[PDB]
């Protein structure tokens, strides 16, 4: 749920983390297509090793800024995510023996810890929201969450999916709202652990109908994440999904006063096989494995099948966890694990300048070459310069390019899919109608 | 690749029979929408008749975005001709 | 009132030849049919269930529900149907 909710705030970055946390290695196809810059990209790994004694010394961050060009390499004792203003660092090379060349190459509003937001408690009724209701409110670049659920779904656990959307160093403006449509005795299972939580609302109906869906105003909203807590239940394989694939396809082929294929949705599958019915513009092989598809490449399709890979590196290196939850599910602090420990609610508390000062984590959000200073970048066809430039004006890091998918194609297309690329070279083409995965401090 | 070896490419039409006597006919429109899924998915433009044993089932598969009625698909709804 | 035979076929029944029994059997052959006619199978969906034209059809695809609105002249015109 975390991985979904930064797919939300950044599309296609749950891929990312995805293909960062599992082992690959480099592959390259001789014919041209987008899979080439897709297989160049999941090649990265994540690493953690020492930084050296030149690195030690008049200060962290500026000797370890604009260093990336000689070392070749990106770094990302406490947990540092983007610093600004023998302590570990965290690498996204390739190969962990490259990766060894750090070290060797000398030359009440918020909560009660501070970390979310916080509200009264609230009832169900306050925040059920009918289709007329729904309909007059005016949402835009909202989240919509599609919720198929009965009397025996289990627990699906959706305060994990809304506490990384609602950071500290996201202010109450830039808030994204967040709608569950999907049956109401579900939802009102959930809801306890849920009503302590601000700019929520509940549409009781089901996704399939076309008419919740323009009241919910769809066509403008940041993303929508679609999950069935039905899957335990069903045990065949063709039973497995059907909700979620109609959903997606009804969402796809709905029509407004433009085609519905161009909104961004993320879809949960229990079963990889089934990823080969999200895209109608795909080639379809069942050997071909999950990371290699394109729903999954664009990040509009997740599976928990990755996360598998996670036991192995959790077990080499302790810290990459740990890390995985300041990226996700925005800070955990062991305070606030004990405060759960010892009441399983969310609990808010007056502001102190502590609170306040404990901001300045980095948040991770997509930036629009299109417009913006690094405009005459973009047709330059260097990506190290475009890194090189951010990382001295703004201190701004950037993880990689979220790609059109048929940009290299000569013949203009239509299609709006793209594709993550993890670290591109420095001698990497660039072209303005791409999108960077960065990370910012509070402001 | 099933679909590949009936040469689904080059056949005019695509005939989906239905078990009118089951258990549950929502399961049965279910396995029914995974296959009219499944064809269009590896060709869109191929004509397909099918069984339904539903009438909003029938609205859901007309939600799909390769489903074509004008042109050459059907659905034959059990209950509603019934 | 009548000779019943288990290998008699239901269209030869004396109950269904009197139109007193129905079941979905005899709409299977719909298919074979609607294979080889498709606008046949529209014009089964005109002579039963009424008029459904296609802005009935996106209607109820939309909503899945009726609605009623005020009379034009245009909607009291397409009345001729038989
Ligand atoms: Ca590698
Ligand atoms: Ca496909």
């Amino acid at each position: 749920l975390g991985f979904i909710a930064q797919s939300c705030l950044a599309q296609g970055l749950s891929t990312m983390l995805a293909n960062l946390f599992s082992m690959r290695s480099f592959i390259k196809i001789e014919e041209d297509t987008w899979q080439k810059y897709y297989l160049e990209g999941v090649s990265n790994e994540m690493y953690t090793e020492y930084l050296s004694s030149a690195f030690v010394g008049l200060s962290f961050p500026t000797v370890c800024e604009l260093c990336f060009v000689k070392l070749k390499l990106l770094m990302i004792s406490r947990i540092l995510i983007n610093p600004g203003n023998g302590t570990l660092g965290f690498f996204i090379a390739s190969d962990a023996k490259e990766v060894k060349r750090a070290f060797f190459y000398c030359k009440k509003k918020y909560d009660s810890t501070g970390m979310f937001h916080w509200c009264a408690p609230k009832e169900i009724e306050k925040v059920i929201l009918t289709r007329s209701e729904a309909a007059m409110t005016v949402l835009s670049g909202h989240v919509v969450v599609c919720i198929f659920g009965d009397v025996s779904s289990a627990l699906i656990g959706l305060r994990n999916l809304v506490m990384p959307l609602r950071a500290s160093n996201f202010h109450y403006h830039e808030l994204k709202h967040i709608v569950f449509v999907g049956s109401i005795e579900y939802l009102k299972r959930e809801w306890e652990t849920l009503h302590n939580f601000p700019k929520v609302s509940i549409l009781p109906g089901t996704p399939l109908s076309r008419a919740d869906l323009r009241a919910v105003n769809i066509n403008l909203c940041d993303m929508c994440v679609i999950l069935s807590a039905n899957q335990n239940n069903i045990d065949d394989t063709s039973l497995q999904d059907k909700e979620c694939i109609l959903a997606s396809l009804n969402i796809k082929s709905m029509q407004f006063d433009t085609t519905g294929v161009n909104i961004p949705i993320i879809t949960e599958l229990v079963n990889d096989t089934n990823v080969q019915f999200l895209d109608q513009d795909d080639d379809d092989d069942p050997d071909t494995e999950l990371y290699l598809t394109q729903p999954f490449a664009c990040g509009t399709a997740f599976a928990v099948s990755v996360l598998d890979s996670l036991m192995s590196a959790t077990y080499f290196n302790d810290n990459i966890l740990t890390l995985i939850r300041t990226l996700v599910t925005g800070g955990a602090t062991p305070e606030l694990e004990a405060l759960i420990a010892e009441e399983n609610a969310l609990r808010g508390g007056y502001s102190t300048p502590q609170t306040l000062a404990n901001r300045d984590r980095c948040r991770v959000a997509q930036l629009a070459l299109l417009d913006g200073p690094f405009a005459d970048l973009g047709d330059g066809g260097c990506y190290g310069d475009l890194f090189c430039k951010a990382l001295k004006t703004y201190n701004m890091l950037c993880f990689g390019i979220y790609r059109l998918r048929d940009a290299h194609l000569s013949t203009p297309s239509q299609c709006t899919k793209r594709y993550v690329i993890t670290n591109p070279p420095y001698e990497f083409e660039l072209v303005p109608t791409d999108l960077i995965f960065c990370l910012m401090q509070f402001d | 690749h099933d679909l590949a070896r009936v040469k689904i490419e080059s056949a005019d039409a695509c005939l989906i029979l239905a078990n009118k006597y089951c258990a549950d006919p929502d399961a049965e429109d279910a396995s029914n929408i995974m296959r009219v899924i499944s064809i269009k998915n590896y060709h869109p433009k191929i004509r397909i008749i099918t069984q339904m044993l539903q009438y909003h089932n029938k609205a859901h598969l007309l939600n799909i975005p390769s489903w074509n009625w004008k042109e050459g698909d059907d659905a034959i709804c059990l209950a509603e001709l019934k």
